[PDB]
């Protein structure tokens, strides 16, 4: 099936800056990823659909983009409740298939 | 909306397992409910799906012929009846709820199950 | 197997023209699908009607536009095509049938045929 | 004629909460459901006694067998406002319903 | 001296369930473990014959027709539904098999693939092996509609609009439905 | 588009290609079937289901519908083959059954 | 494709009641009227076949009503006499086919007639 990549493997800057992740891709999905997020210990939580829109109960930190085979999420705003793990996945096509997991973390 | 796994145990290679999570908080005949897995310091992998009558699945390549998933609407819960464990299925077992209509171009996981450890050794 | 058809062969314009396919050698309750096929004398075959054996549900060509219907009479062994509201391009030579095998796509077991003119 | 009545003249509904609309007539069958929001025409959502029209959301629902039909709004979002109106087409005269007014709370 | 079994279960395109394919296949020796023994098939079931024991004990039938995945349950004898009452009726004394593959990768596009129909409405059920082709337009109870529609008349065909993102229940399985049948005849298909 | 197509008339001697091709509508879903018609008498079941000949036939009859396109083959004619010949397939647009437009053989 | 209507705006109260519907052909579709008077459910008053075959009238208003339709013209129209009145007009329509169900109705005009 398509195999997601991330890059980079993690992000670590300074709480309230903007930091970017992306969500490559091998063959084609035309506009589908989502994105979930996973703090270590827990169950991981839905952050963005059809990568533009935003889930409910989000807050609107977290913003989405991308076309194709290219993706990227923007962290616009970092709050200092949000170091933890991120994953892509896409459904075009059986069987499903996430993402490597992008830890970002405070400092 | 919750969503209760069970069927936490350790695993002697070949032997027979069941989970069962239970879910609560939605009407549960109207969505597909599967299951996705994480080995320790590995990231996820999806598992199964089954279909909103328990009419259909599909199965990943690793799984397939091995595993059972099933379901009955009136009892409100999906299970997972494993056979030919590997030494390789010591993971964490989540189960999820695709949120969207079963018709819609939109396929998305809405509230994760908070996962049972099952070690094969 | 052996089916024969009947019917008169002049008729005036916007009118009712009957022809019976009486048949023979098998029973026409069956799972078999009995048909028309007209012809005109110029042109070539044009498929026109359909009906199944057992339950008698009845299928038309929708280039006709309401005007055919097909009925069945089990006692007699034979079916029926009433074309109504004829013109003069409704003029051609019928051919009963019956398909291959049951539920096939097509057809041998004809019959040998009128020609139904319309001054 | 054949004449119906919704069983709820109006209908107070809080936002998340499912909801419910019977209808309850006279004498594969004929019956409508249909949506004013304020001010623009009616809007087809439930064809058939269950089936659901061409740009109708997942959450509504036709159900119901003999006389007594419902349309149950399943999650009421906060959007659907106006009047819900049955159709008998299942003889010449054809009659809509009295309408039902939902409230949001 | 053997099967057209590339041409029935490799076929590029299947037809729709209301007018299903049927190709009698005859003058063979055929080896029904070839696709049981594969088992890339999500249902496989033989009713009245014995399964993967029938390589040895007149003619058979091939239907053809792509329905989605939750209407798989239809494809048996004595079901009801909008496949089992409408489109294609197995009768209660079946000697044979359905075999139907998830072909979700060939049969949907992006946007929707409107070609295959189904049809969800028709006066009276089938009986049993039997097509319906018609596209008159079906009124419900009172009002004729001279080949059109409105209200109170509905065209009788409807499609399923395929697109590859459904779940798992809505999506094209091939089904096809071999229909074993022995008569007082000299036997021209059997087991090597 | 949704309609059979024949050539007018074919010919030979003792010693025939008849192809009816089609379009996306009418095969690569359905079955050819060819009906030979005597010159004034009923047209006679010559090839159904692509290839399948009936009871009581000749031996260089021979149908091969690959594709979207159909062919009889008549290598070396007999001078009693003198008759029309039709082909029939499905169509799924004007949903009805589709007869060809018509060719004959001359010896 | 969407179908609009026209009619006069003001009525005497012992005039009669006429207004259009220009719209895809007339002979596809059979055609509608139904009527919403202020504070009241919709009132269905009538409907003519597509290939002008019949007329359906509703039987309380089928007094002085009338709905004639052109072939050509793409033209749909009301004739009511002798004018429950006072309401706002809807022609319509039910589409079909392999892609669902359609329903294309319209805007609506008021007409203020005494009851
Ligand atoms: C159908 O295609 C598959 C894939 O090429 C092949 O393995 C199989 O032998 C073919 N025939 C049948 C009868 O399945």
């Amino acid at each position: 099936d398509i195999q997601m990549s991330q890059s980079p493997s993690s992000l670590s800057a300074s709480v309230g800056d903007r930091v970017t992740i992306t969500c490559r891709a091998s063959q084609g999905i035309t506009s589908f990823l989502n994105w979930y997020q996973k703090k270590p210990g827990k169950a991981p939580t839905l952050l963005i659909y059809s990568s533009n829109r935003l889930a409910s109960a989000v807050p609107s930190r977290f913003s989405g983009s991308g076309s194709g085979t290219e993706f990227t999420l923007t962290i616009s705003s970092l709050q200092p409740e949000d170091f933890a793990t991120y994953y892509c996945q896409q459904y075009i096509s059986f069987p499903l298939t996430f993402g490597g997991g992008t830890k970002v973390e405070l400092k | 909306v919750q969503l209760v796994e069970s069927g936490g145990d350790l695993v002697k290679p070949g032997g027979s397992l069941r989970l069962s999570c239970v879910a609560s908080g939605f009407t549960f005949s109207r969505h597909e409910m599967h299951w996705v897995r994480q080995a320790p310091g590995e990231g996820l992998e999806w598992l199964s799906v089954i279909s909103e009558t328990g009419g259909t699945t599909y199965y990943a390549d690793s799984v397939k012929g091995r595993f059972t998933i099933s379901r009955d609407n009136a009892k409100n819960s999906v299970f997972l009846q494993m056979n030919s464990l590997r030494a390789e299925d010591t993971a964490v077992y989540f189960c999820v709820r695709d949120g969207g209509d079963p018709a819609g171009t939109v396929r998305f996981f809405d509230y994760w199950g908070q996962g049972v450890l099952v070690t094969v050794s | 197997v052996q089916l024969q058809e009947s019917g008169p062969g002049l008729v005036k314009p916007s009118e009712t023209l009957s022809l019976t396919c009486a048949v023979s050698g098998g029973s026409i309750s069956s799972g078999y699908g009995w048909n028309w096929i007209r012809q005109p004398p110029g042109k070539g075959l044009e498929w026109v009607g359909y009906i199944y054996g057992s339950s008698g549900s009845t299928n038309y060509n929708p280039s006709l536009k309401n005007r055919v219907t097909i009925s069945k009479d089990a006692s007699k062994n034979q079916f029926s095509l009433k074309v109504r509201s004829v013109t003069a391009t409704d003029t051609a030579i019928y051919y009963c049938a019956r398909d291959t095998y049951p539920s096939a796509w097509s057809w041998g077991y004809w019959g040998q045929g009128v020609l139904v003119t319309v001054s | 004629d054949i004449v119906m009545t919704q069983i709820p003249l109006s209908l107070p509904v809080t936002p998340g909460e499912p909801a419910s609309i019977s209808c309850r007539s006279s004498q594969h069958t004929s019956l409508d459901w249909y949506l004013q929001k304020p001010g623009q025409s009616p809007q087809l959502l439930i064809y058939m006694v269950s089936n659901r029209a061409s740009g109708v959301p997942d959450r509504f629902s036709g159900s119901g067998s003999g006389t007594d039909f419902t349309l149950k709004i399943s999650r009421v979002e906060a959007e659907d406002v106006g009047v819900y109106y049955c159709m008998q087409s299942v003889d010449f005269p054809y009659s809509f319903g009295q309408g039902t007014k939902v409230e949001i709370k | 001296n053997l099967c057209p079994f590339g041409e029935v279960f490799n076929a590029t395109r299947f037809a729709s369930v209301y007018a299903w394919n049927r190709k009698r296949i005859s003058n063979c020796v055929a080896d029904y473990s070839v696709l049981y023994n594969s088992a890339s098939f999500s249902t496989f079931k033989c009713y009245g014959v014995s399964p993967t024991k029938l390589n040895d004990l007149t003619n058979v039938y091939a239907d053809s027709f792509v329905i989605r995945g939750d209407e798989v349950r239809q494809i048996a004898p004595g079901q009801t539904g909008k496949i089992a009452d409408y489109n294609y009726k197995l009768p209660d004394d079946f000697t044979g098999c359905v075999i139907a593959w998830n072909s979700n990768n060939l049969d949907s596009k992006v946007g929707g693939n409107y070609n295959y129909l189904y049809r969800l409405f028709r006066k009276s059920n089938l009986k049993p092996f039997e097509r319906d082709i018609s596209t008159e337009i079906y009124q419900a109870g009172s009002t004729p509609c001279n080949g059109v529609e409105g209200f109170n008349c509905y065209f009788p065909l409807q499609s399923y609009g395929f697109q590859p993102t459904n779940g798992v229940g809505y999506q094209p399985y091939r089904v096809v439905v071999l229909s074993f049948e022995l008569l007082h005849a000299p036997a021209t298909v059997c087991g090597p | 588009q949704s309609v059979l197509t024949q050539p007018p008339s074919v010919s030979g001697a003792p010693g025939v290609t008849i192809s009816c091709t089609g379009s996306s509508s009418n095969i690569e879903v359905y079955d050819v079937h060819w009906y030979q018609q005597l010159p004034g008498t009923a047209p006679k079941l010559l090839i159904y289901d692509n290839n399948q000949r009936p009871s009581g036939i000749s031996d260089r009859f021979s149908g091969s519908k690959s594709g979207t396109s159909a062919s009889l083959a008549i290598t070396g004619l007999q001078t009693e083959d003198e008759a029309d010949y039709y082909c029939q397939s499905y169509d799924t647009s004007l949903n009805a059954y589709i007869f060809g437009a018509g060719t004959r053989l001359t010896v | 494709v969407q179908l609009q209507e026209s009619g006069p705006g003001l009525v005497k109260p012992s005039e009669t009641l006429s207004l259009t519907c220009a719209v895809v052909s007339i002979s596809s579709f059979l055609w509608n009227w139904i009527r919403q008077p202020p504070g009241k459910g919709l009132e269905w008053i009538g409907e003519i076949n597509g290939n002008s075959g019949s007329t359906y009238y509703n039987p309380s208003l089928k007094s002085r009503v009338t709905i004639s339709k052109d072939a050509s013209k793409s033209q749909f129209s009301l004739i009511l006499g002798s004018v429950a009145d006072t309401a706002v007009y809807y022609c319509a329509t039910r589409d079909s086919g392999p892609r669902g169900v359609d329903d294309y109705w319209g805007q609506g005009v008021l007409v203020t007639v005494s009851s």
